């Protein structure tokens, strides 16, 4: 929000404790989310010795009696305390002593207040020869790491002469036999071979701040499914908390399970199965959108990634979710799967436009049955559906249910309907009675428009009740019905129907002998819109 | 319109000369060229040769001196001498006199660094008949042979040779040379800087210095021994060909170095009749790419007498296995990066003969950047994250000694960015060359030219901040040599300054023959595009210039194009190259051969060609050119193999939804992730909601039922087609095709059917037009002139998956000359997506116009990743001038 007159000339100095060190289960010394710090607000110019002044008067120490090292981070990328010399630098500006830092974080270390009521005061430091030496202790049956405080040693100290103050620092029996590593980084734990040999030479670029995390010698070890501090550090570097989350639920918070780096697709889509008590084969996977939170990239059953490449573009700071959803058939079959848009027409004679998933090998009865799965039909009528094709608002053909899909092609001027069979339709006289395509058209035949459709033909009809079954279906005006003009459409040509003569008869439908091939006749309509 | 507008230099430079892939070559091959001075020469006869002054240095043998007199004329060092051949054959031996000296062994001695005559060079005939070219050649001669002291100038590049473009040539005729050439590369090239010191001042000889440099530089030697063994000798840094090599760097190496521990019906001729027209068809796969291995030791065996040999380098390395050449083999290539490696603990002992060059391999969790953020930073660069087991088949964490001793990142205890340069695109289509061109991160294309609209408004759309002119390129650059602001909408011109680098592609339509130019020809050649682009070089004089082409154009009218391009750069003093490139060595799946021709300004460095990324077949990668009976080769030294492994259709298109015959949907869904490396690049990392122009031509019934009908076994075309009635979408019945003729050359089925569909089998050169049939399954065309054309080999062909795709073309035809555009397995012809795909376009490139349009511009585009491999061998030398 707005800053300051002189904001700018401030910096915060995160001061941390010995306290917070205990219980972390992670690499370094603590976690940053987690870690409490003693915030202060300081003015860039402000020397050490003035922040050393107020540091010891606002937290309860004598100035003497606390040693500030600097939160400094490493190439490696983590972050260890630094030496500071108290008396040298404390007239630098803490602007300069931080590098422009900011906020800029400082290990405190004090005596323990119940060790010094009784007299002991704060060890001296020799900054060439001394190192400062954090001690972790990893237990093997529980899996966890034990915070045992930092140490004072001369960098020309023998490993071996380490081991008693690690022992009694953790509650060990001394003369313990003791597994020693280093936590260089994390996913690099570097176990200690020889102990007779310095702590110069046992530590490649010793440096203040350096960890060595330690463990007993014990064959029960190997019951643990971490062993060693080394395969704990691994597992720990790979560790990631999911969050699984269903995209058919609204704002469904998710479940969160904690899983491996390196895990495939099977062993995700296993674990999630089991805390949903479901098959595998029954779960759909989305990797996330990731700058958006929602559902991305559907994945495939033979998907080859890890669960890592699934989460790797969200930050560190960002909840890692995962999201899925539950399916009527196993995913295979789900993903043959062929999305067909189609027109579904209703009871009320009124086009819907809908989207079915038959299997891709299907039938076009499977199709039917889906579209049947998917509405509701007449109040009476068969029950039974049928598959249209129409093209520039003509009705082209009927399309039996054995027919393949995969022989049609939803283009652009091609429109597949399905509609229920009216009742009247679908079993009639087949020698007397017959289904006759009927479509509108303004002016000539070619310009057309309107929902076409089947209707059924008597014998001698008497052509007016054939027209009022017509009037029975559309029902737009009253009479302006009146203004109908039909014709008998056959390759272009069109005759029209006299009204009131009543010319009707099957011989005025069919085309020439042992015909299919080539456009059959049709009921035309003039009208307009 | 007819005539090109021009500068007088190019003008004259073509007046002054007055007088659809026909694969050129399936090479009888030519050693070539053959350095050309060797052999013997007539001396002469002199009356008086004697050494003005004294000895300025004496040496061992030879008594050096500044100038010489023969028969009363002087001649100093520095001054050019003309010597005769022995053979009666014309060519006078030009050279310059290096040094001065008297050896009693031998002789009065000089040394004789000779020229090259224009005409020698590429340039051959269209050479300036004054103009000498420095070469590496040169050699001690006896004074006697010097015919005469003949006069020869520098014509130097002036101060202000960046806008002598448009300037007219008064600015007498006498030897002149101004250009380096090499004869190999056909490189031309700025005379070497090579200075001498004070010492050698007097016999200085530039040729000498860089014969030295050279053959110093190719002998491989060890540098700093760190162990002597009882058998070897231990080094911890090996040198050779200019590269260093230490102790845990990468090397690459052929496929030969060392092997891994792992374990490695007749036809119905009735249903089939056109099937037996693939038994003459019953080609080399794409090599193995480079193994990889890590240097753990370097050594020389010791001669026995207890001392090395340093001839016999040796280097000790683990072996890295590619996905590929696990257990899983193959199919382990399909999801993976094309940089991921195998740790192994297996190792081998190679000769340091056969280390290919120098690779970085890192464990990818001690990388600070992300592992593709490190892939995409530089050339080499693979990284692995686990370690192979060959003996369990299994797969584990690397051991401890696998992560890079180097860094550690503790402590001690106890990105070059350069200004983009600004591009004019010239006939730049939707923008392919510019793309890459800005991938490797060179260029700012401010300008551009395309007459054709569609593919204008395509590069408006990929180029927002540009100025994109449809006006003819003659007509605007007459615009600016009249010194016009800006076109008659408003647009404002580029002026001399503003184009620092040109780019283009020529149309070279009508010229495009192989034999002879005629008068009307050369007419046509005089005003073509070429000159055009060519005089915009010539105009702008810009820092670097590009003409890519068809590969036949430096075979166009018996190489006539190509020489006299160069021979008009080569005038404009510019130093200049040409070779051929295939576009699947650089990241694609197709084949794709491209004429590029370069030119750099004389400031400049020239740039080399790419070496190749990707292994491929070998048929589709003969780069070289002949040129009047030379064989002229690129700067490429990968023949045989390549780092990372070739890309396929598979790799280009398998994460696309399946569509249909006429796909009109401009906007769809992925419906799935990227399944490959290649389609996470051009897909990018981040989320994509639409995906487009995945748009497929709508095909009559018949040829819809005849692509359904192809098989999805591959190999498979028109010949794999049943001779069946068929019932065509439309209500039409496809006709069996009937066999009225007997055919001579292919005989008769084992049935004893007839092969003929016409008359013209017997040569009687009748074609009954009675007899021509219509409507069939097969296609009565192909069975019709089959015999003449190899059968119609993949026409009405499906692609690979495994394979590559043929030239993409700008309209797929199943019928086609490059028409096996079929989709692997659904029953279409390849998509626009598809083919942009195949072109190396990112998905987020923007396409304009109908289906036929973004075909057209997808299929005239120069592929991103070729563009880019350029790009960054010219950001190479962007970066060199310092
Ligand atoms: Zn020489
Ligand atoms: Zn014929």
């Amino acid at each position: 929000g707005p800053l300051g007159s002189e904001a700018h000339l401030y910096m915060q100095v995160q001061i941390v404790a010995e306290d917070q060190f205990c219980g972390h289960q992670g690499n370094d010394m603590y976690d940053e989310e987690k870690v409490k710090y003693t915030v202060f607000k300081v003015l860039k110019n402000s020397s050490l010795a003035e922040f050393v002044q107020s540091l010891s008067q606002t937290m309860g120490f004598p100035q003497d009696q606390i040693r500030l090292w600097p939160m400094q981070a490493r190439s490696n990328g983590t972050k260890r305390p630094a030496m500071l010399d108290n008396e040298a630098d404390g007239n630098k500006t803490m602007i300069e002593l931080s590098d422009n830092e900011n906020p800029w974080t400082i290990f405190l270390e004090t005596v323990d207040p119940e060790l010094a009521a009784s007299g002991a005061t704060l060890p001296k430091f020799d900054k060439d020869h001394d190192v400062m030496l954090f001690l972790k202790m990893y237990d093997p049956k529980t899996r966890s790491l034990n915070y045992c405080g930092h140490i004072y040693t001369p960098i020309s100290c023998k490993i071996r002469d380490l081991l008693p103050v690690m022992c009694d620092r953790a509650g060990f029996i001394q003369d313990t036999s003791l597994i020693l590593y280093e936590e260089v980084k994390p996913n690099l734990t570097e176990r200690i071979q020889d102990y007779d040999v310095s702590l110069d030479k046992a530590l490649d670029e010793l440096m203040d701040g350096d960890i060595i995390v330690f463990q007993k010698d014990d064959p029960e070890n190997d019951n643990s499914e971490l062993p060693t501090a080394k395969e704990y550090f691994r597992d720990l570097y790979h560790r990631v908390d999911v969050i699984f989350c269903d995209k058919t639920i609204p704002n469904d918070p998710g479940f969160v399970v904690t899983l491996s780096n390196r895990m495939n697709y099977f062993q995700v889509a296993k674990t999630v199965a089991q805390r949903l008590n479901t098959d595998p084969m029954l779960l759909q996977f989305f990797k996330s959108q990731g700058y958006r939170d929602g559902p991305g990239n559907p994945l495939r059953h033979n998907y080859e990634g890890t669960l890592r490449d699934l989460l790797q573009f969200f930050k560190p700071r960002q909840p890692k979710k995962l999201y899925y959803q539950q399916l009527k058939m196993k995913i295979t079959d789900f993903e043959n799967r062929r999305s067909f848009k189609c027109i579904w027409l209703n009871s009320q004679f009124r086009e819907e436009e809908i989207t079915l998933y038959p299997d891709k090998h299907g039938c076009v009865r499977d199709l039917l049955e889906e579209c049947k799965k998917a509405v509701e039909l007449g109040e009476k009528a068969s029950g039974k559906l049928r598959l249209l094709e129409i093209v520039s608002y003509k009705i082209i053909g009927v399309h039996q249910e054995d027919e393949l899909l995969e022989c049609l092609s939803p283009a652009t001027s091609r429109t597949f309907r399905i509609e229920e069979i009216p009742l009247d339709q679908v079993d009639i006289d087949k020698e007397n009675e017959m289904l006759v395509t009927v479509a509108h058209f303004h002016k000539e035949v070619f310009g057309t428009f309107g929902i076409p459709f089947l209707l059924r033909i008597h014998q001698g009809e008497h052509f007016r009740e054939v027209m009022k079954r017509i009037q029975s279906l559309l029902d737009i005006q009253e009479k302006e019905f009146e203004k109908f003009k039909f014709a008998i459409v056959m390759m272009g040509r069109h005759q029209y129907i006299n009204e009131d003569e009543y010319e009707v008869n099957l011989k005025d439908f069919e085309p020439q002998p042992g015909n299919m091939s080539h456009p059959r006749p049709w009921l035309g309509l003039d009208h307009f819109n | 319109p007819t005539k090109a507008t021009t500068t007088k230099l190019v003008y004259q430079i073509f007046d002054t000369f007055f007088a659809d892939e026909e694969v050129d070559d399936n090479i009888p091959e030519m050693p070539s060229p053959k350095k050309m001075h060797q052999g013997k020469k007539k001396k002469q006869n002199k009356n008086r040769i004697s050494w003005v002054g004294e000895a300025v240095k004496t040496d061992g043998k030879k008594s050096y001196y500044k100038k010489v007199c023969i028969d009363a004329e002087t001649l100093e060092v520095g001054d050019c001498v003309s010597v005769i051949p022995d053979d009666s054959s014309k060519p006078l031996y030009l050279a310059r006199v290096t040094a001065l000296w008297e050896d009693s062994s031998n002789g009065q001695m000089f040394h004789a660094h000779w020229f090259c005559a224009g005409t020698d060079t590429v340039l051959g005939a269209t050479s300036d008949p004054l103009e000498l070219f420095l070469v590496d050649e040169c050699e001690d001669m006896q004074l006697s042979y010097i015919h005469s002291k003949v006069k020869v100038i520098y014509k130097a590049p002036s101060e202000n040779w960046a806008m002598e473009g448009g300037m007219d040539p008064e600015s007498g005729k006498t030897y002149f040379y101004q250009l380096w050439y090499d004869q190999d590369y056909a490189r031309f090239e700025s005379p070497p800087k090579t200075q001498p010191t004070e010492d050698n001042k007097f016999k200085f000889c530039v040729s000498c210095a860089r014969l030295a440099e050279m053959r110093q530089k190719e002998i491989p030697r060890v540098l700093e021994q760190l162990e002597d063994l009882d058998s070897r000798v231990l080094y911890y840094s090996a040198t050779k060909n200019g590269i260093l090599y230490r102790v845990g760097d990468g090397v690459y190496l052929p496929p030969e170095a060392f092997t891994f521990n792992i374990k490695l019906e007749p036809v119905d001729e009735d249903l089939y009749p056109e099937h037996y027209r693939k038994y003459s068809d019953y080609n080399l796969d794409a090599p193995e790419p480079y193994r990889i291995g890590r240097i753990k030791e370097i050594f020389c065996p010791k001669k026995s007498n207890g001392r090395p040999n340093e001839t016999d380098i040796k280097i000790r390395v683990n072996k890295f296995y590619r996905p590929e050449n696990t257990h899983k083999s193959t199919p382990a290539s399909y999801h993976a990066d094309i940089n991921l490696l195998y740790w192994s603990d297996e190792e081998a002992v190679v000769d340091f003969k056969a280390v290919q060059g120098r690779c970085t391999v890192e464990y990818g969790e001690d990388l600070p950047e992300c592992v593709q953020v490190y892939s995409m930073g530089g050339p080499n660069r693979f990284y692995f994250l686990e370690a192979y087991n060959a003996k369990s088949k299994s797969f584990e964490d690397p051991p401890n000694h696998a992560r890079s001793p180097g860094n550690k990142g503790k402590g001690k205890g106890k990105e070059i960015k350069l200004p983009k340069l600004r591009t004019l695109d010239v006939f730049s289509g939707c923008g392919g060359l510019s793309e890459g061109f800005h991938q490797a991160g060179i260029s700012d294309t401010l300008w551009a030219i395309e007459m054709w609209d569609p593919a204008a408004q395509a590069f408006r759309l990929n180029n927002p901040g540009s100025t994109v002119f449809t006006e003819d390129c003659n007509i605007l650059l007459k615009l600016v040599m009249a010194g016009e602001t800006t076109n008659s909408r408003g647009q404002r011109l580029p002026q001399k300054g503003d184009v620092e680098m040109l780019c283009g592609g020529p149309p070279c339509q009508g010229f495009s023959g192989m034999n002879r130019f005629n008068s009307r020809t050369y007419s046509k050649f005089k005003n073509s595009l070429v000159v055009s682009f060519l005089s915009y070089c010539d105009y702008y004089r810009p820092r670097f210039f590009l003409l890519e082409n068809v590969r036949n154009f430096v075979s166009f009218k018996r190489s006539m194009v190509l020489k006299l391009t160069l021979r008009c750069l080569v005038r404009m003093g510019y130093q200049c190259t040409f070779g051929v490139l295939q576009a699947g060595q650089y990241g694609v799946a197709q084949t794709r051969r491209r004429a590029i021709i370069l030119a750099a300004a004389p400031g400049e460095k020239l740039p080399l060609f790419p070496e190749p990324l990707h292994v491929f077949a070998p048929r589709a990668c003969q780069l070289s050119v002949v040129v009047d009976d030379k064989k002229f080769v690129s700067n490429i030294t990968r023949l045989s193999s390549g780092p990372f492994r070739t890309i396929t259709v598979r790799d280009t298109m398998s994460d696309l939804p399946e569509v249909r015959n006429g796909a009109s949907a401009l906007e769809i869904s992925y419906n799935g992730e990227p399944q490959s490396w290649f389609q996470r690049q051009l897909r990018g990392a981040q989320y994509q909601p639409i995906l487009r122009d995945h748009i497929c031509k709508d095909m009559s019934a018949l040829v819809a039922a005849r692509m359904r009908h192809i098989p999805l076994a591959p190999g498979s075309d028109w010949r794999d087609l049943p001779n069946i009635e068929v019932r065509l979408s439309d209500g039409t019945m496809a006709r069996k095709l009937r066999y009225t003729h007997h055919d001579r050359k292919n005989g008769r089925s084992s049935s004893g059917a007839l092969r003929g569909v016409c008359s013209c089998v017997e040569a009687g050169k009748a074609c009954d037009p009675a007899a021509r049939q219509f409507n069939t399954l097969i296609p009565w065309c192909l069975p019709h002139t089959g015999n003449r054309h190899n059968h119609w080999a993949g026409l009405y062909g499906r692609l690979e998956w495994d394979g590559f795709f043929s030239t993409t073309v700008t309209n797929p035809e199943p019928m086609g000359k490059q028409g096996r555009v079929l989709h692997p397995e659904q029953h279409r012809v390849v998509s626009v997506r598809e083919c942009a795909r195949s072109q190396g376009f990112p998905d987020t490139y923007r396409l304009f116009g109908n289906i036929l349009d973004k075909h057209r511009q997808v299929g005239n585009a120069v592929p991103p990743p070729l563009a880019k491999a350029i790009g960054l061998e010219i950001k190479l030398c962007m970066l060199a001038k310092a």
